[PDB]
């Protein structure tokens, strides 16, 4: 018992050394120093600039009738099972399990503002304007009143 | 409140604005 | 990039911390919750009070006693240094995260200055993108917004104005510098002429030769321009 | 510490309503080319008019880029430059033209002038005052939320629109903060605790910062500088957070893209809206493009095109070349690498060379921004080799010389020092004779 | 290595130990074809097992250098 207890802290005093001695090339508090914003902060931040730039989440968000006037076409031909087996969170994926569900819960909760488009290139859904131009006759009707 | 009464003016100023040990460790 | 991974910058950073092994800590609870935790080093103990943001950092990391913490008193961080030799008998097989460390000597609350030497290029590097220090080994950088470059010599003049930064200037060698091209050639004559240029030794061994990217000969394959603010060995 | 190539060069160094010294602002000589761009950099300052194009022609050492130099030193920091070598055109990750539009766009500046009203002070009072009900319903009204803040020489106790409840409630103001409160918006943002309560705890992950001085009421004028550049890049680039477009755009690494004219005109126009408001003022500002031979064809096509835009900065273009065929065509023999096109829609300086005394002088300024001491038989020594081989030759021969001064523990240059340097370092003409 | 016939874990002395759920080291059975060993274990090597979802009677393998459970 005590030659294997030797032994034993023989081999947790190697493994403390070896994970004692990982160090970083860049520490992260080298990293903020080099990152540090300067001594800017919000009192003498532009308001302008909120309405000046806009990112590409807000154009999203802001041109929602052009996305849902133009948006027409529709996908020729799809495999449902593509969408999930190019990403290999299939059941039968090299993936781990608890990997897998963590992506996937992940993907669940992250928040996506092009849902729109992907709603609107998924089906060719028309609109109440089509009961207005489906029919020629409705058409002449709506002039001549 | 809906019955048209006021609530508790102590809940009312900090809805406005908005002992025992619990754990101890020591070292055997 | 070459010409900026010439020129090094030394900065220096100031840290205050408070490290060394927490013996007990005392935590009641109702409204706000207040608490005791005591401190000891090699030669030193001391009892402190905690706040509530600093009793929330505790409780997110889940320190426990006899471990090693050091914290930032300008932001309160909270880092698990290690655990002390005596607690390494209770288990058989041990986690990646734990570690055996000693309890640290001294006096609790201690100062330290660190002066850390970044190239110009490290600099531009890591405050172009979000993940630049990656790149600063893979090589996948890209070409640097020129506003970046000179926000960045911005920022380096104003660290030197306030005297936390020193610029040590280096030798820059091109072997073979006949490979090079005319464009190349003809950036270098303005770029030598920057007030961060380093100094370039160029070492050449073709004789009069024909540059390349033009359709005539040369004395060294260089430009005359580029000769004329270029000293001969 | 530092002795670039230019650090002499503080200005043109005219006199109003008149021309150029003989020495002033580090120049000698070359006095037409100074008083041209006097005049240049006065149209410049105008910001009346756009796509002007003026060429720096002359042979090498000329001061061409001293002259380039001089113009943004005159212009001054305010005025955006945006110095560029026409070499970098040709990237790889997009085309010429693209760069090129980038850079045109990346001269001119925008100046926002904005005036804020704000109140700033740590937090004393805080205490709602009760108000008689419009609808009844016996429910408790508040009218204001009163708030009192205290700032060194100073303290007041203000009511708020109750609105600020809820400012309050986000930012979760305690008494003893230190609080920001816009006098217009009804924004509220904490910064801080006082100083003066740190000591009632032991520890604390917060900062505790400063009261604020002054008045508690202090009007600021803040001024800001940007580039059309700077706002495409902004608004052409994701946010960055935690949505999926920032987690692709973190995957992908971000290459520069051919930001369409579609972007462009709406950042044209949401600017325009902003100076006809009255808070934004546009500065032209100036490109210089040195070794405009290096351009290509194409991009002098580009150019052609991109002079007559309707917004468009100064471009100075200088080229130490005669009558060389143009980049991008195989029989197409110009003066100097301009290609005529380009040519009929620039305006041409000429620099002249410099005489004996001329580089005398130059030589014993640049020593003195080296700081050396050079005797005036060295002085005669070092302007008859730089008449001999080159002006520049002599200008870097200088430091060696001073070097070896210091190596012979000696604070001024002697032609000893001279000749050893002359030996030690050959010129290109006796390299080309080896 | 070896077939896992116990798992027992265990809970603090003190409630006031530890936060939340406070569990304490864990106990494994392990067989072999030379014999049999109850080991203890850190609560990471717990999380390990369950993030593989070992059960009775199935054989594991963990690995002290770094705390990894296959
Ligand atoms: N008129 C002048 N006054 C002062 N220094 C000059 C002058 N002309 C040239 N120089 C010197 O020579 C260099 C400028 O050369 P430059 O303008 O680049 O000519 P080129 O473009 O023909 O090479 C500078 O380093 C400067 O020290
Ligand atoms: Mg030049």
């Amino acid at each position: 018992k005590l030659e294997g207890t030797v032994d034993m802290l023989n081999f947790l005093k190697m493994v403390n050394k070896l994970r004692c001695d990982r160090r970083p090339i860049f520490g992260k508090n080298l990293i903020d120093l080099l990152t540090k914003d300067r001594r800017v902060k919000y009192d003498k931040s532009s308001i302008i600039d909120n309405e000046l730039i806009k990112p590409l989440q807000t154009r999203v968000l802001d041109n929602r009738k052009i996305i849902d006037t133009f948006a027409v076409l529709t996908p020729s031909a799809v495999s449902l099972d593509m969408r999930k087996l190019a990403l290999g969170l299939n059941d039968d994926s090299s993936v781990g399990e608890n990997t897998r569900l963590k992506v996937m819960q992940n993907c669940f909760e992250v928040s996506n503002p092009l849902h729109q488009l992907q709603t609107k290139l998924t089906i060719a859904f028309p609109d109440k304007s089509l009961l207005q131009y489906d029919c020629g006759k409705l058409q002449k009707l709506a002039i001549l009143l | 409140d809906f019955p048209n009464a006021p609530p508790n003016l102590k809940d009312f100023n900090t809805n406005l604005f908005g002992m025992k040990t619990v754990f101890h460790s020591i070292l055997p | 990039q070459a010409f900026r991974k010439s020129i090094g910058i030394k900065i220096k950073e100031e840290t205050e911390l408070i490290e060394g092994e927490v013996v007990e800590i005392q935590i009641d609870r109702s409204g706000h919750k207040q608490g005791k935790l005591t401190i000891k080093t090699t030669d030193m103990e001391t009892i402190y009070e905690l706040g509530n943001k600093m009793i929330d950092g505790l409780t997110k990391e889940k320190v426990l006693a006899g471990d090693v913490i050091s914290i930032d008193k300008a932001s309160g961080k909270i880092t698990k240094l290690g655990r002390s030799f005596a607690r390494s008998r209770d288990y058989d097989a041990m986690g990646a995260d734990t570690r055996f460390v000693q309890c640290p000597e001294g006096e609790l609350q201690k100062r330290k200055t660190v002066v850390h030497t970044v190239s110009l290029h490290e600099i531009d590097v890591i405050n172009s993108r979000t993940q630049g220090f990656l790149a600063l080994f893979t090589g996948d950088t890209g070409e640097i917004r020129s506003e970046v470059r000179d926000q960045i010599n911005t920022k380096v003049a104003e660290w030197k104005e306030e005297g936390k930064a020193e610029i040590v200037p280096g030798v820059l060698f091109i072997d073979e510098v006949h490979m090079l091209d005319i464009e190349c050639f003809s950036f270098i004559n303005r770029a030598l002429e920057d007030e961060f240029a380093p100094i370039v030794m160029m070492a050449t061994n073709r004789g009069v030769s024909k540059t390349r990217g033009t359709n005539y000969k040369s004395p060294h394959g260089l430009p005359l321009d580029l000769l004329d603010r270029s000293i001969i060995i | 510490t530092r002795t670039a190539a230019h650090t002499h060069i503080k200005g043109l160094g005219l006199d109003e309503s008149g021309v150029a010294k003989r020495v002033e602002g580090g120049f000698v000589g070359q006095i037409e080319a100074r008083e041209a761009c006097g005049v240049i950099v006065d149209l410049i300052k105008a910001k009346k008019m756009s796509g002007r194009a003026i060429l720096l022609a002359g042979g090498p050492s000329t001061g061409k880029t001293a002259l380039a130099l001089a113009i943004s030193q005159e212009l001054g920091p305010k005025v955006p430059f945006c110095p560029l070598v026409g070499s970098e055109l040709y990237s790889v990750e997009v085309k010429k033209t693209e760069t090129l539009m980038e850079n045109f766009r990346r001269a001119i500046g925008l100046r926002i002038k904005e005036t804020k009203e704000v109140y700033e002070g740590e937090v004393t009072e805080l205490t709602p005052e009760d108000a008689e009900n419009p609808l009844g319903g016996y429910g408790k009204t508040i009218s204001h939320v009163i708030v009192g803040l205290k700032s060194a020489k100073g303290t007041k106790t203000l009511r708020l629109d109750p609105t600020i409840y809820e400012s309050i409630q986000r930012e979760k103001v305690s008494i003893g903060d230190v609080i920001y409160i816009e006098a217009n918006t009804g924004a509220v943002k904490r910064v801080g605790r006082s100083d003066a309560y740190a000591t009632e705890f032991d520890l604390e992950t917060e900062e505790y910062v400063p009261l604020p001085k002054g008045e508690v009421h202090k009007k600021k004028e803040i001024v800001q500088d940007v580039t059309l550049h700077d706002l495409d890049v902004a608004n052409a680039r994701p946010q960055g957070g935690q949505d999926v477009i920032s987690m692709m755009g973190q995957l992908l690494k971000p290459k520069k893209t051919e930001i369409t004219e579609k972007l462009r005109q709406e950042v044209n126009k949401v600017v325009a809206k902003y100076i006809d408001q009255g808070v934004a003022e546009l500065i032209p500002g100036v490109l210089f493009i040195d070794e405009v031979n290096m351009l290509d064809i194409e991009i002098f096509t580009y150019l052609n095109k991109a002079l007559e835009s309707n917004i468009a900065p100064v471009v100075v273009l200088a080229s130490n070349r005669g009558m060389t065929t143009v980049r991008g065509t195989e029989d197409v023999i110009s003066p100097h690498g301009v290609p005529p096109d380009l040519i009929d829609r620039l305006l041409i300086v000429r620099t002249l060379p410099y005489d004996k005394d001329e580089i005398r002088t130059i030589i014993e300024r640049r020593a003195t921004v080296e700081r050396l001491q050079v005797e005036s038989s060295a002085l005669d020594l070092l302007a008859t080799m730089g008449t001999e081989t080159s002006l520049r030759y002599a200008l870097q021969l200088l430091a060696p010389c001073g070097i070896l001064a210091q190596t012979s523990n000696r604070k001024e240059i002697v032609v000893n020092d001279v000749n050893e340097a002359k030996l030690l370092f050959l010129d290109a003409k006796r390299s080309t004779k080896i």
